[PDB]
RNA sequence: CGCAAGGCUGAAAAAUUGACGGAAGGGCACCACCAGGGGUGGAGCCUGCG
């Protein structure tokens, strides 16, 4: 019955925001990748420093 | 759950070898006769910790009492960059806690006896308030210079090179109040990881001891405690021996947390006679008392005095190495290997590895005469997982 | 006191790798040039 | 252990480490003393004389 | 006044930058703290380690300034990170472990 | 035939005869073991199922049902154990798409692909993508269409483009294990296909998925557009001449 | 090389069209049309920042 | 702080790729190079 | 090498499994072990698809390399008897 | 490959030119005076900072 039913979100490779439920990116657990630098913020050691 | 040991005697090699052969334990009644600290140890329940962060898919369970464990073990990646650490160099923090007793190389060997078997490399570093890297008075533990040339050539007969062994300090220590305590780092990095160990065969006579090398170090005193062990050393070892050399080593002092404080007060000596047949080397050690303040020349008579009595005594590989070569033996291809053993040197630690690799499913050994050799018949498991490319 | 061993020795033993077991003008062209 | 170049030394006593050194004179310290009796709770405490003209507890 | 100024009037009032004195005047003051006070002078003379509102309070309350510091909250913070987030990301897969009921 | 992931198989593998369900993952370019859908043809791809541990280099073979009414070839496919573990780390792609809403210069607002703005800040920064190959980054959520976000591209997007984010999520194979024990008797897992026939539904088909010849015209711009305060102040020997 | 490829190898690669749901607003512009889009928007710049510095 | 830490590790991970791949290709064509050119060199003595 | 104009070997390990590029050179090289001499020189494998059929411990047939590397004098001709070329066409089965 | 790579040790000065001021007299300032203007602060919304 698993293999016949139909596939889940995550599984599906294009999952627009019609398909999911509301919140349901919040408990998923994937890598992407990032653009630029981030800004380094001042810490206490960098004040310091 | 399935196989059933009891009592808290090789409880180190009880769990290595449940790892290495894959079979599941269960020790019970720990400490059933304290009324005082029943249960776990803390050295014990920080190597279920070091167990568990360098295996994977292990499950370790401790009762309510803390007098009987549980364990399935898993396999044994290593540092892989995506369960264990974040990059492949990375090295695998432990921390150990401030109330342990025992010295580090009761972390090291079982480690280093259960390193050649991984996936990936090793690359564990020992950090923490507790992490005593001297001899302990304890189970009278073997130092890390002890322990690094003295058993690290064994790995080296099997053929695990010791080209690829980086076992390196970074601050030394001893116990300091009481024998809890400790604060010196260490990392060790086994690179060298075998599929079987070759079975090694130590059967000529390791007759013409040549000579005697050695490490005194001191983390605490002053500098001329190891000049004055030199001496003592020296004046027992030069009736029988032309080169004896031992190194000075001193350490200011490791500081721990509570604001830090500076602990590991001590000094000590480690003396390795090197046979010039083989891979054959004698080594004892001896540890100031954490509190006692004792003259460093009665350590080094002290420490020579047990240097010249495993020379006695040993036939080829002394008693606190010879669980080590034992199960890597056993460890090895579907062949025997032969071991020379001393009547004097059989143990009832030695003889508690016979019964637990008998009650795992290793064959028996057989011993006959020559000190006695002893021939131990190969499983062939080896490790399990390793990339073949 | 004679424990101090030599820097080949201090090489083979305090270091951090184990000790493996299986070792034991002349002419005027000259000076124109 | 009060010596000449105007500091004085704690040690332990056991494995003889220095707890700290303290240089606390502007001149040679002549002499120290512990006060014997800890039956008033400071038996850890001592004065020690220098060539300054001055005594510290 | 300046915080140059104020600076230098409080070291002067601390004795830590005043005139060079001689011996005599070495022995009035062995005749006759200072810790503590610069403590509070090397957190008043710099203030951008705390975050203050310049206006103060709105309604004044007679009832018996630092509202907070971002410098030591983000490090804080950050610490809070490496503890958790960054432990999870190390060990995104990795099965079992000891439980430990005591 | 080819072999698809999730669908049982019969693995000939030590003295074990035993039926489990793998997953198809081809080593990307030796960087994060993405997961295939199907077995390549002609091509190794790595296995991954759940038996019993056998030490590696040792070679197997995979049958798919042990009938005698095959009219071909009843062994699917052969090979070697590369390695053994627990938890492995098989990683699909899962993308997602998004459809512009405003588009200025660069930051183009973009609509149908999250849900509100606590998904948008956890995707804050992130490397957004055009299918025409325009990168861009994910910079802030949108207040008052809840799902919308602001995203700054490479140069101007197109509203009739598609605006994608291509994220890795973990699949894990499931933990099956059938005995083939055939001297006793034992119950076969059958395939996606034989269950479809079987109990009577077809298989998914998504008309937007299968592929279509596309009419392109030939693109054709616009003449320049001079402005006139421009076009007025250049000097002479540069002046525009339109009659 | 050119002669360690098979077919299979040398098989082409089909280029997905817009979807049906969404073909009203025009073709799915990829990676050639978009470079037929900026050089023309490069070679109008071009000209019009030569015209500003005349 | 997920985006500090990937872009540290993946600056780390990629150093160190490329250190150990320039080792192992230089070794391996100077081993490579050594012997072939001490074949070319015995080959023309003959 | 020797006098013959084809060695035999064992392929102690891949060498350079995980490069990056699909047919780099350094993907392509294997780090063989002759059996007559017992020296260990590389070779090439013909193709990167083609290297999955060399696995570690097999006996392989190597012949000179006469035309990313240069320098790596040898490549793999046949793998336990069978031909690499047979193998990467699909016309025969490794017999293991 | 060789040197670097051996612990009277155990965490928290210079000056003939230097150190600090005071009094007098100047210059400048919508962080000063003087003359006015305008915010914020009252109610609601919300980015951001703590």
């Amino acid at each position: 019955a698993e293999l016949v039913a139909k596939r889940a979100w995550t599984l599906a490779g294009e999952a627009t925001a019609a398909d999911r439920p509301v919140n349901s990116l919040l408990g998923e657990d994937m890598e992407f990748d990032h653009v630029g630098k981030p800004v380094p913020v001042v810490t206490e050691e960098v004040s310091e420093s | 759950e399935f196989l059933r040991f009891t009592g808290h005697r090789a409880f180190t090699q009880r769990l290595v070898l449940a790892t290495l052969y894959g079979r599941p334990i269960h020790i019970s009644k720990i400490r059933s006769s304290s009324a005082t600290n029943p249960g776990l140890a803390p050295h014990e329940i920080s190597f279920l910790r070091l167990l568990e962060s360098v295996t994977n898919g292990s499950i370790i369970d401790v009762s309510y009492s803390g007098t009987t464990i549980t364990y399935q073990p898993g396999l044994i990646t290593g540092t892989v960059p995506g369960m264990n650490a974040s990059l492949s160099s990375d090295a695998i923090e432990h921390v150990i806690p401030a109330t342990n007793t025992r010295g580090i190389t009761y972390f090291l060997i079982p480690l280093a006896l259960l390193a050649p078997f991984s996936k990936a490399h090793l690359n564990v570093r020992f950090t923490g308030p507790g992490v005593i890297t001297s001899a302990t008075h304890g189970a009278r533990d073997l130092s890390i210079d002890t322990f690094r040339t003295a058993v690290l050539p064994l790995y080296g007969l099997f053929g695990i090179p010791p080209a690829r062994i980086e076992l390196r300090v970074l601050q030394r220590s001893c116990a300091g109040p009481g024998g809890k305590g400790g604060g010196g780092i260490v990392e060790m990095r086994f690179a060298s990881q075998v599929r079987l160990p070759k079975t090694l065969h130590l059967n000529r006579r390791p007759g013409k001891v040549r000579r005697i090398r050695g490490v005194a170090y001191c983390t605490g005193v002053a500098a001329s405690h190891n000049n004055r062990m030199i001496t003592a050393a020296r004046g027992v070892l030069n009736q029988l021996v032309s080169d004896v050399h031992i190194a000075a080593q001193y350490d200011p002092a490791p500081l721990v947390a509570e604001q830090k404080k500076k602990t590991g007060i001590g000094f000590g000596l480690s003396l390795v006679a090197e046979t010039s047949a083989e891979g054959v080397i004698y080594a004892a050690d001896e540890v100031a008392p954490p509190e006692g303040g004792v003259v460093p020349e009665d350590i080094g008579e002290k420490c020579a005095y047990q240097l010249l009595d495993v020379i006695a005594q040993g036939g080829c590989v002394m008693a606190a190495s010879a669980p080590t070569v034992l199960t890597l033996m056993a460890m090895g291809s579907e062949d025997v290997g032969r071991l020379r053993l001393g009547r004097r040197v059989v143990s009832p630690e030695l003889l508690e590895l016979a019964r637990d690799l008998k009650a795992f499913g290793a064959a028996s050994w057989g011993i006959r005469d020559a000190d006695l050799i002893v021939s131990v018949k190969g499983t062939g498991v080896g490790n399990v997982g390793r990339k073949v490319a | 006191a004679d424990g101090k061993m030599s820097k080949q020795e201090l090489k083979v033993y305090l270091s951090s790798r184990p000790p493996d077991p299986t070792r034991k003008p002349e002419d005027s062209a000259e000076l124109l040039a | 252990t009060s010596s000449a170049d105007k500091n004085i030394r704690i040690w332990g006593l056991d494995f003889g480490d220095c707890h700290k050194a303290l240089f606390g004179h502007q001149d040679s310290i002549l002499q120290v003393a512990f006060i014997p009796h800890n039956s008033d709770g400071n038996g850890h405490y001592f004065f020690s004389a220098s060539k300054d003209r001055t005594i510290k507890y | 006044g300046s915080q140059l100024k104020r600076l230098k009037a409080s070291l002067r009032e601390q004795g830590l930058i005043g005139p060079q004195k001689s011996k005599k005047q070495k022995r009035q003051n062995a005749n006759d703290q200072k810790a503590e006070a610069l403590k509070s002078i090397r957190e008043q003379f710099n203030p951008f380690q705390f975050k203050t509102n310049a206006r103060g309070p709105k309604f004044e309350v007679t009832t018996n300034v630092i509202k907070g510091r971002p410098e030591l909250s983000r490090a804080r913070s950050e610490e809070k990170r490496r503890q958790t987030i960054l432990v999870e990301m190390q060990r995104r897969n990795k099965v079992g472990g000891i439980i430990d009921r005591r | 035939k080819i072999l698809k992931t999730g669908d049982p198989l019969i693995f000939s593998l030590g003295w074990r005869r035993f039926q489990t369900l793998p997953i198809y993952s081809i080593w990307d370019n030796r960087t994060r073991n993405r997961m295939l859908k199907y077995t390549p043809e002609h091509m190794h791809c790595f296995g991954t199922f759940w038996g019993p541990l056998i030490a590696p280099n040792t070679s197997f073979c995979c049958f798919q049902s042990f009938s005698a009414s095959n009219p071909g070839f009843r062994i699917a496919a052969t090979g070697t154990v590369l390695s053994v573990d627990e938890s492995t780390e098989i990683v699909k792609k899962l993308k997602l798409v998004g459809t512009p809403w405003k588009i200025f210069k660069n930051t183009a607002f973009i609509k149908d692909m999250f849900n509100s703005s606590l998904e948008i800040a956890k995707f804050e920064g992130a490397a957004i993508r055009t299918v025409s190959g325009i990168r861009g980054q994910i910079k802030r959520a949108l207040s008052k269409p809840e799902g919308y976000f602001r995203a700054t591209f490479e140069d101007k997007i197109l509203l009739s483009d598609i605006v994608i984010l291509k994220a890795w999520y973990p699949v894990k194979p499931k933990q099956f294990y059938n005995p083939a024990t055939n001297l006793i008797g034992w119950q076969s897992m059958r395939l996606t296909g034989e269950i479809r026939r079987a109990e009577n539904i077809p298989t998914p088909q998504n008309p937007n998925s299968t592929y279509r010849k596309i009419e392109r015209p030939e693109r054709h711009f616009n003449p320049l557009r001079v402005p006139k305060n421009l076009a007025a102040e250049l000097p002479f020997k540069s002046q525009i001449v339109q009659t | 090389m050119s002669s360690l490829r098979h077919a299979i190898q040398r098989r082409a690669h089909k280029e997905r069209a817009q979807p049906l749901e969404r073909q009203r607003l025009g073709i799915l512009e990829k990676k050639k049309d978009y470079r037929l889009r900026a050089r023309d928007y490069k070679k109008k710049q071009a000209v019009l920042k030569s015209l500003r510095q005349k | 702080f997920i985006r500090r830490e990937q872009l540290r590790i993946k600056k780390e991970k990629d150093e160190a790729y490329e250190k150990k791949f320039k080792r192992i290709i230089a070794e391996i064509q100077n081993e490579e190079g050594r012997a072939a050119n001490e074949y070319a060199r015995e080959k023309a003595a003959r | 090498f020797g006098g013959s104009s084809h060695a035999k070997g064992i392929v102690l390990e891949k060498v350079g499994v995980e490069a990056k590029q699909p047919n780099s050179a350094i993907r392509k090289c294997v780090r063989v072990q002759l059996i007559k001499n017992g020296k260990k020189v590389t070779a090439f494998v013909p193709n990167d698809g083609c290297l999955n059929f060399v696995d570690e411990n097999d006996e392989v047939l190597l012949a000179g390399f006469g035309r990313d590397i240069p320098g790596v004098r040898f490549k793999v001709v046949k793998v336990s008897g069978v031909g690499l070329l047979a193998l990467w066409k699909e016309k025969k089965e490794k017999p293991r």
